[PDB]
């Protein structure tokens, strides 16, 4: 995974 | 001076070059947040004997439903003597054995009481209201647990549940890997100790404090290197002592760059990385070294209090935890939504937060705190978030109240 | 024997009768999950002196752009000595502090080298506003300000703040002393090799390991016998050592009745596990003390114990809110429902692709058990049966109840 | 605020 933010619309 | 690392590149490079310590045993009582080195086998039964599960007579089975003659009661603690015979029933309560006659348990509630003895005020004689089926309301010996049963895997992370567990099958020593004692130290020749006064020129070191307790919340046993000037000789001092009696060795401070340097050339340590495009935490340096056949690693954080405990939860924290033996140290990531509007930097930004649920809605919500040096939050509860902020897009600049955000936790909630 | 008393009421009559504890004077190192008693006001300014945010030059606005002689260069860890006078310059790191002369700095992006070393001389391209860049005296502290408020429940943050402000001993309330015993003929101790009719002792160390997690000392009174001498022995012992006594597995509320003329205030909740449970006070020399008898059944003990001794134990601590946190989560396996609130311990994992998290049971215990390598950090809360609703289906949502680190 | 779980439709 990523720890970096994941943006929704 | 150093390439640019990319955030999740800097992350899995530390996870990747973090070593799994040793391991070795405890005791039971001691088990707390350990990891499980060995197997757990029971080497008895759980029950060892047949338990009553409800309060009641044990039964003949083949007796049936009928009058019978009560011979005596079963008391948990005690394994009973007499052995029941057909037309007879033994009086049990819950938890106590079950006799060598019967072979199933009535409930009280399906009985009736026929007589009692002449006097002496004790049952005489019961009628039996139900037909038993062979084995019921009885916990048989091994039900929970069989001898020769593995109760917990190599791997396990132990809570109180299975310190309890342990207590039960009898294992009191058992071997874990053993924790990381970090230390820690800050550079900088403005740097005075908390307890005293300031001088001209001076603040009070902020990030030592900090960098401990947030290590000690995790219950991992720490080292205080104290203050080290800003010049290659008390620092290499510092970094020799920290190794001799640490696994792991975390500094603050220092921007020349004459930590990188003893690093490089004194140590012959590997240099991982000395910057990550990241909002707080650019200058931040990731460090190993071998020394007789053991991995030592060295984190260089910044100078800055805040980015220092918000790099220290990203990146210490999860390498911690893997050389305590966790088999997944990666940190819980949650769904929660700001409280606030931000705006969005071209760097994956992090800032300290709070998280709290809301019984009507289903998300948490994140309310941040890492806007400190101008305007700080004084709220009654400590962060337990980490606010997690993507990169800025062509497409999307900012990010309104509401909106659903990931959040990395950071404590107990 | 005693009324129902019903699972809303035993817990709000448990948070009323405990007392919040005394105060003490601790080292701020020592201070992790605590409350504050008082409130922490800084005795200096941060910063003392006026620093650069950004690497550059501290000018003097009035100046305004143009060509000048580098005086010096400000150290971090020294207050300089030297003063920008007219046309001058002096070279700044973020850390360092701002000399005499200055009332701005110019970052090194905005400017451009003029003479170097056999830096000397430099051509600043920008008109500085005053203060521009500058973190002045007292930007982030000031003296006088309150840093922490009473009643903050401290973490490592919080601690470093302290640091900070100089603040290196400060009053917190206690945190409380928690006895604990169990009761029964069949208990042996786990270091114990087993013997007939007997099992080993499960429980105490169990509770011990619930309340050490919440960094509260612990009293281990071990096994009593079950009868009113032993009984009331360890109980005078737990009262003289500690605030609060716990004991698990007729004859106890005797003693805690008739001998120690203590008030019980239920013998048995609505709930599932825990019916047997009791809760009573107990009040000597203006002191209160607070006794919880959890059942005898494992699971029994550490549900209630997650239920009405945490809560218990945080408001003496000197928590505002001592209530615990409770999450919405999805079921990872069908349940039925009881006419009892029932309470099970799961594992709360949370997936990237999904708003919320999932709660696997392991609360089914002595028939099939999950054996995970990671331990329950939850505690469901399934409600009471009704009319429509009989089973609850897999992905419905449900209330957890937080019980550990996650 | 109960500790009792709550009900979705």
């Amino acid at each position: 995974f990523s720890i970096v933010g994941t943006l929704y619309p | 001076p150093f390439p640019l690392t990319s955030m999740d590149k800097a992350f899995i490079t530390v996870l990747e070059m973090t070593p799994v310590l040793g391991t070795e045993i405890i005791n039971y009582r001691d088990g707390m947040g350990r990891v499980l080195a060995q197997d757990v086998y029971a080497k008895d039964n759980l029950p060892p004997f047949p338990a009553s599960v409800k309060d009641g007579y044990a039964v003949r089975a083949a007796d049936g439903p009928g009058d019978r003659f009560i011979i005596g009661e079963s008391q948990a603690g005690e394994q009973p003597t007499q052995t029941v015979m057909p037309g007879q029933v033994m009086r049990v309560t819950t938890g106590a054995p079950i006799p060598c006659g019967a072979d199933a348990v009535v409930q009280v509630e399906d009985t009736e009481l026929i007589r009692e003895s002449d006097d002496g005020t004790e049952e005489l004689e019961v009628r039996i209201l139900v037909q038993a089926r062979p084995g019921q309301d009885i916990r048989p010996i091994g039900h929970d647990i069989k001898r020769g049963e593995c109760v917990l895997a190599k791997g396990t992370h132990m809570g109180p549940s299975e310190i309890g567990l342990l207590a039960t099958v009898g294992v009191t020593e058992v071997e874990v890997n053993k924790f990381p004692v970090v230390a820690v130290m800050s550079t900088g020749n403005e740097l005075l100790n908390p307890e005293d006064d300031l001088l001209p020129g001076k603040i009070r070191d902020s990030n030592r404090s900090t960098l401990l307790a947030t290590i000690q919340e995790h219950g991992y046993p720490t080292i205080n290197l104290g203050i080290v000037g800003d010049n290659p000789d008390d620092l290499l001092n510092a970094l020799n002592e920290g190794i001799s009696r640490a696994d792991v060795i975390i500094t603050s401070g220092g921007v020349k760059d004459y930590l990188k340097q003893v690093l490089d050339i004194d140590l012959h340590a590997q240099i991982h990385f000395g910057r990550v495009f990241m909002k707080p935490g650019l200058p931040t340096t990731f460090a190993t070294l071998d020394i007789d056949g053991v991995r030592k690693i060295i984190f260089a954080l910044p100078g800055n209090p805040v980015s220092a405990v918000v790099t220290c939860n990203l990146f210490v924290v999860p390498a911690l935890r893997k050389m305590q033996g966790i088999l997944d140290p990666r940190p819980t990531i949650i769904k929660a939504r700001l409280s606030c509007d931000v705006k969005l930097d071209p760097r994956p930004e992090y800032h300290r937060c709070i998280l709290t649920w809301h019984h009507q809605e289903p998300l948490p919500w994140a309310q941040s705190t890492g806007n400190q040096m101008s305007s700080r939050l004084m709220s009654m509860r400590s962060a337990n978030g980490l606010l997690m902020l993507p990169p800025k897009t062509e497409q999307y600049v900012e990010l309104h109240k509401g909106e659903v955000v990931d959040v990395m936790v950071i404590g107990r909630l």
